[PDB]
């Protein structure tokens, strides 16, 4: 019944504002004080700004303080927040939340309820579609030892590449690993999968990548 | 510029086992610490508020206590759905809440070695004018895995980068890939390629290399 | 029953200002003059600035003659200093002091009464906690000169860092030094205790740093 | 601008001996001189005011005198509590008041060589990115010692730091901590480190050094 929703979010770059918003049910909105956090991947999770019921007090972390504006509406039950002048070290994800109080002057209480938060990234670059560079397998060192064979996923910019193997059909010993941005500001991400070194010379193995915002699938043949 | 101070990593248990996480500040923000979990994937959710007092909904087996300075969250018998990240939180009276960076709970495994598998430069690549290789360790138990890379019998650091895999939900185990970033020109004009990986689970260091 | 406290002090950065104040009791405060004298570690008493009885003159040294603002409320029996554009080179205590006389211009007079100078430390470095690493004794080569074992504590800001050993079983034979400021900001200081050289194998040595500032505490084992 | 010159640096005496103080402007600033007490850990206390009027609670041991344009302090008898730095000072009749540097009182005792120890860099320090070796003197009565440092039979500086002790209370002696730090980069370019030692309390120079 009680849940908060979140809204807004993309791929913008620096110098440029967002607008978030948090819609609220299943509770008396202004029954209650508002928070505003994020979390960067890697990290553990960061206030950014809350407003107290009445619009009584109103606070910001250091870091967004000459940037960011909280703001309420309890006629449409709803959380605003605006950040402007965005930045690189901004991109993260970011959860509005409802306080157990009506008043942050309270330290018995924590947050109470938490929303679904969005994806806000920052930088310089296009929604560029990624291109794969197959990785052979070792099978004249490797053979004895189980074959390994991978594929690199390289210059996109975009969070959600699916990559998978043989078109989905190939998900044993498949291994995926997280993409890690690069300082051209795209992402480079590998994938290797384990198999028989005997089944080298008889299954051919494609690996898939698939774009959605790009319009882009790459297939490539991997083998020894 | 108050900042909380949380357990140095991750915390190692089995099922059924005693997990203590503990929490303290640099200087008295507040009389009360908040505790939070997270899953991945998910948004964090309070367990405890007011120091002692449990959030409706929460199991009985967290339980607040603390020393001094010191607070801590229980877990008096360790489930398989409490595996999760945790946070303090400290409210210093202000809207200006601080958070922790929170502290894991892993699932405690045996250790054992990698399997160790090398991947050397496409020739796609080769004539995009790049080239990458990369250092595969897989299923082993540990998270601390170290991979460095030699060329020419040289020690390279600065030119890679790291990408861990989540601990696998059946056999408990890590994936680790180490990327060596190179260019076309500076990838050829080198004879011999290497890769050496040091493990908890090996009792001597192992290299492996190509032309 | 006649005293000065002094109150303020603290970590500010560079460039940015610090005001300080003292209490008098036990005396009339409005029939004497006041002077602020401060004294660096390792150095002599510097006079700092000083006010005559009902502000009929005010004086500065000239290292904070366009800085430094001295002013005085008889009412409320306190005497006050505005420190501004604060510099690394003004790092020292501060002591509040009263002068024997009323007027400034009297050279029969010197300062009776000194409060507990205050600690005001300017610098652009965070509250950063300590490192501890060991200092193995020499048992190979010093066994018949009785042994020396230690620790050092590096890399820490705040200034008021305790060490003892054994949790302050071991006190005798236990030296330990003045920490000194590294260029890098933070202070690095030495504990060492001597002990027979029979005993390193018969008795388990730890040294305790207690970082109060910071709330941390180390416990480190120290071996051959 | 006229400076405060007083002694040198430091007397050493035994209790009930007689220990002498003396203040020098290079210009005249005033007829009268102020004298001031500072131990360890407290403010400064005034002594003597108007060159000659000795203040209330204190002892009449401590009597003001002069000679020439000098201005001095003489303690008639020296007491264990007499163990203090004495300031002069002068007005300028005006707020603008100035100190002299300084001096100080030691207890005399007999010249004793140190006991002298080195210590070798940890592996937790090498494993941080740096190295550093202490060379330590116990239980030397004169303040004035030397420490150098070498590095593969060659001559060190600038690249160090000292420490010292305040006088014991018990044995009277002095303790010195000097530290040697090298960055791990150029300390594994060296083989042999050492320290050497100069002393009043030695017939000759003590080295001691590791591998």
């Amino acid at each position: 019944e009680v849940q908060l929703v979140e809204s807004g979010g993309g791929l913008v770059q620096p110098g440029r504002s967002l607008r978030l918003s948090c819609a609220a049910s299943g509770f008396t909105f202004d029954d209650y004080a508002m928070h505003w956090v994020r979390q960067a991947p890697g990290k553990g999770l960061e206030w950014v700004s809350g407003i107290s019921w009445n619009s009584g007090s109103i606070g910001y972390a250091d870091s967004v303080k000459g940037r960011f504006t909280i703001s309420r509406d309890n006629a449409k039950n709803s959380l605003y927040l605006q950040m402007n002048s965005l930045r690189a070290e901004d991109t993260a994800l970011y959860y509005c939340a409802k306080d157990m109080g009506y008043s942050g002057n309270d330290d018995y209480y924590g947050m109470d309820v938490w929303g679904q938060g969005t994806t806000v990234t920052v930088s310089s670059a296009s929604t560029k579609g990624p291109s794969v560079f197959p990785l052979a397998p070792s099978s004249k060192s490797t053979s004895g030892g189980t074959a390994a064979l991978g594929c690199l996923v390289k210059d996109y910019f975009p969070e959600p590449v699916t990559v998978s193997w043989n078109s989905g059909a190939l998900t044993s010993g498949v291994h995926t690993f997280p993409a890690v941005l690069q300082s051209s500001g795209l992402y480079s991400l590998s994938s290797v999968v384990t198999v028989p070194s005997s089944s080298l010379g008889t299954q051919t193995y494609i690996c898939n990548v698939n774009h959605k915002p790009s319009n882009t699938k790459v297939d490539k043949r991997v083998e020894p | 510029d108050i900042q909380l101070t949380q357990s140095p990593s991750s915390l190692s248990a089995s099922v059924g086992d005693r997990v203590t996480i503990t929490c303290r500040a640099s200087q008295r923000i507040s009389s009360y610490l908040n505790w939070y979990q997270q899953k991945p994937g998910k948004a964090p959710k309070l367990l405890i508020y007011g120091a002692f007092s449990l959030q409706s909904g929460v199991p009985s087996r967290f339980s607040g206590s603390g020393s001094g300075t010191d607070f801590t969250l229980t877990i008096s018998s360790l489930q398989p759905e409490d595996f999760a990240t945790y946070y303090c939180q400290q409210s210093y009276r202000t809207l200006t809440r601080t958070f922790g960076q929170g502290t894991k709970v892993e699932i405690k495994r045996t250790v054992a070695a990698p399997s160790v598998f090398i991947f050397p430069p496409s020739d796609e690549q080769l004539k995009s004018g790049t080239a990458s290789v990369v250092c595969l360790l897989n299923n082993f138990y540990p998270r601390e895995a170290k991979v460095q890379w030699k060329v020419d019998n040289a020690l390279q650091s600065g030119n890679s980068q790291e990408s861990v895999t989540e601990q696998d939900s059946k056999d408990s185990t890590y994936s680790l890939s180490s990327t060596l970033t190179l260019s076309k020109a500076d990838y050829e004009k080198h004879k011999v390629y290497a890769c050496e990986v040091t493990h908890q689970g090996l009792s001597s260091p192992v290299t492996k290399s190509f032309n």
